[PDB]
RNA sequence: ACCUUGUUCAGAACUUAAAGAGAAAUCUUGAGUUUAUGGACUUCAGGGGGAGUAUGGUCACAAGGCUGAAACUUAAAGGAAU
RNA sequence: AUUACUUUGAAUAAAAUAAGGUGUUUAAAGCAAAACAUUAUGUUAAUGAAUAUUCAAGCAUGGGACAAUGC
RNA sequence: AUCGAGGACUACCAAGAUUAUAACGGAUAACGAGGAAUUGGGGUUCGACAUCGGAGAGGGAGCUUUACAGAUGGCUACCAC
């Protein structure tokens, strides 16, 4: 009712009707599909109880999570269902035997399951199929951090 | 110094001369004392380097004046060191 | 400001021995400073030391006996791989029998000889002839 | 040395090597807390509160008697001021210099020292925000500090 | 009675034991030392390290007497 | 208070050195602790000219300021001391 | 709790570099030839250098001293 | 639409994306790598060319056959021969 804000009807990838109390398929409702991703990642309660619809959410769709897995800090949360993650690493210059600070920005997809995700939070991301021109990752978990009077939520 | 003394067992006189911080184990040069009042018999305990007017607890024969580093007790105020 | 306490300590010790002083005092004490002295004692470069407790990161007094030519700390502690040992000794030590490096490793703070025996590298602290 | 000028003084205090209360001291924590509690209600800085106890009550170190510092005691009673004491006194001086500067526009040394004072404020405000003492919404402003400091 | 907790170390593997700071070996031994001495108060503390059979010996001596650590309580040597 | 002395903290300096350093003059509250080379950070220099010039950018009411070359030319220019 | 550091590995095209053997008459080469079995037989189902690398990333493993983010 | 993800393209919606840790530009007498020359250690310079990967057939562009080509010792058109 609140997720049907587009011109088309929003449905899950795997939508099936539940059985009524009499034991026959009840066409009057659709089961909320939710799967569990792999290497030690728990499904947030919002992906179970929540009523949002997303075809790119790793918990409620057919997008898989493949080998590559990284981590970083949320940089911007202005775009819809997408965030920018910044990774800070050190690059070793052989001649001077000293490291130098570098950074790279990764555009990752943030499902509506993570509602309390704001700028500056620590986020673990996983790699999936290309979901856009640049979005090729997906948020798997996040931890809140200190505030800076700018609570820019997703 | 070209001539050198023991650095673990400094003499009592040598430690007294040194700055309050540059001793082996730094110690304050101040102390706590009590002052018998000229007016009454009560003894008011106060810091050696007090930074305010010191009054008796009974009355107020003011017993000391703060002067930039040590209390200026009145000439008739007798004190002993609280150990 | 005091960035490296170990650098301050080793400069105090080297300065004392060039003047022929019998014992020297180091104001800030640390675990790393104590470990560096213990390595220097095992090679009999300093007679002994005592640590006074001042409740304020107390002081250390080191007794010297005409044997410590120069002990110096090494600025930023490079990550010394086991294959880079003899490259460092060839640069910092006078010969192949005289001096010894000091390294901080997961097995404690050790000189180059026994760190080679324990088969472990780490950051380099300093040296002494 | 000092932060802003080449002066270098070592005028310090010397805590004795005795973390417990001296033998001659007999007042318990109840009298110390309430005496400190009454002083806080009178609008006295924590630095001055301890001095009054030391000079008058002979309690030179409060941590040696109660086991906790003055600010910790005041926070438990809820009497700790919202603006930290050291930051508050710095904004009191910036206001005072600014007021003098309104009438004396040609004073070029007061403008320099006001700049140094305000730089100190931005250093302390940044630190206290990382220590979560001040909420991130806090911000020092000349048009506002005259009222809160007053 | 006091308890010295286990620590995590970095690679760890495992868990925490809730150490606050009053449960550290340093604090517990200092708390025991002060409580044990009670009337007496400690005003000095010196550790002497020397070579004993190619090994270092940290001879702690609680000084000015006015767990598992062998200590030598004594008065001021010359005061 | 003024003045004469002991100690100690901070400040501008001064004298001696068979010692340390440096090309030497000289420096010693460092210009010392440096081929036995590594305490922390920033700025600047690369033979002499051409030249702080031309052009481009920017600031100024203006004079000017900040940034700032190249072509070509030349075995020296320079520092301290006898 | 991670990261960094460090020790072992996994996995990773050759040629080339280093390096093992081999009398191309030596040598640069080649990876073949034989040493002796007087060799068909036998060494023999003969050699292929372990051929090692290797930095910056990535994966696993033992340690947590020195460090960063812890929270 | 494609063998297929994908603003690859279209319609509607929102204002986002990168940058002093050097984006966007400019130069290269620049194809990248294994490697080569010289080196006490550290390094400096080179690598069109054995082998691996990329791109091209005078200049662009558009296509046919087929499992694989935007093929040129295939075709069509324009420019220069």
């Amino acid at each position: 009712m609140a997720e049907q804000t587009e011109r088309a009807y929003q449905k899950q990838v795997f939508h099936h009707h539940s059985r009524n109390e009499k034991g026959e398929i009840d066409f009057g409702n659709v089961k909320r599909y939710h799967k569990q991703i792999g290497m030690g990642f728990v499904t947030p309660a919002e992906a179970i109880k929540g009523t949002y619809i997303d075809k790119k959410c790793p918990f409620t769709s057919d997008v898989s999570i493949r080998g590559r897995t990284l981590s970083g800090i949320v940089k911007s949360c202005h775009m819809k269902r997408t965030i920018i993650v910044r990774r800070d690493y050190f690059h070793y210059v052989s001649k001077y035997q000293r490291y130098e600070k570098r950074h790279k920005n990764i555009a990752v997809h943030c499902s509506p399951a993570f509602r309390q995700l704001k700028e500056g939070d620590h986020v673990v991301i996983g790699q999936c199929r290309p979901l856009s021109k640049t979005v090729r990752f997906n948020v798997l978990k996040f931890t809140s951090r200190g505030t800076g009077d700018k609570k820019q939520f997703a | 110094p070209l001539i050198e003394v023991d650095l673990l067992n400094p003499t009592a006189a040598s430690e007294a001369k040194a700055h309050k911080m540059k001793r082996l184990v730094p110690t304050p040069n101040s102390y706590f004392l009590e002052i018998k009042c000229p007016k009454c018999g009560a003894t008011t305990t106060t810091f050696s380097h007090a930074h305010r007017q010191i009054l008796c607890q009974k009355c107020g024969q003011p017993l000391g004046q703060p002067t930039g580093g040590k209390l200026k007790l009145t000439q008739q105020c007798k004190f002993r060191i609280k150990k | 400001v005091r960035v490296n306490v170990l650098a301050d300590a080793l400069k105090s010790i080297t300065n004392a021995e060039k003047q022929g002083k019998r014992q020297v005092m180091i104001r800030p004490a640390s675990k790393v400073i104590c470990e560096f002295l213990n390595v220097m004692m095992k090679h009999q470069y300093i007679t002994d030391y005592t640590v006074v407790d001042t409740h304020r990161s107390g002081k250390i007094v080191v007794n010297l006996n005409g044997r410590l030519n120069k002990c110096a700390v090494i600025s930023p502690r490079f990550n010394v791989t086991l294959s880079e040992f003899d490259k460092w000794e060839a640069n910092l030590l006078p010969s192949r029998h005289f001096g010894a490096l000091v390294l901080t490793t997961s097995y404690g703070i050790l000189d180059n000889t026994e760190a080679r025996a324990k088969h472990t590298g780490g950051r380099i602290l300093g040296f002494f002839y | 040395g000092r932060m802003y000028n080449p002066g270098r003084g070592i005028s310090r205090r010397c805590i004795p090597y005795r973390r417990s209360a001296p033998s001659w001291l007999k007042t318990s924590t109840l009298e110390v807390i309430d005496e400190m509690c009454k002083l806080a209600k009178k609008g006295i800085a924590p630095s001055q509160i301890g001095a009054i106890m030391r000079d008058t009550h002979g309690v030179g170190l409060v941590k040696s008697v109660t086991g906790s510092k003055v600010l910790r005691i005041l926070k438990l009673a809820g009497l700790a001021p919202k603006i930290p004491e050291d930051l508050y006194f710095l904004m009191k001086r910036a206001v005072s210099v600014r007021k003098h500067l309104e009438k004396n526009k040609k004073d070029k040394d007061a403008k320099y020292h006001l700049i140094l004072i305000e730089s100190k404020i931005h250093r302390l405000t940044r630190y206290y925000k990382s220590a979560k003492v001040l909420e991130a919404s806090f911000k020092y402003d000349a048009n506002t500090a005259s009222a809160i400091v007053s | 009675k006091r308890v010295v907790a286990h620590t995590k170390k970095v690679g760890q593997s495992g868990k925490t034991d809730y150490k606050p700071r009053s449960r550290t070996s340093k604090a517990v031994h200092e708390a025991y030392l002060n409580e044990m001495l009670y009337p007496v108060e400690v005003a000095g503390q010196r550790v002497h390290a020397t070579l004993v059979h190619k090994k270092v010996a940290n001879s702690k001596t609680v000084f000015v007497a006015v767990t598992g650590e062998k200590v030598k309580f004594a008065f001021p040597v010359v005061a």
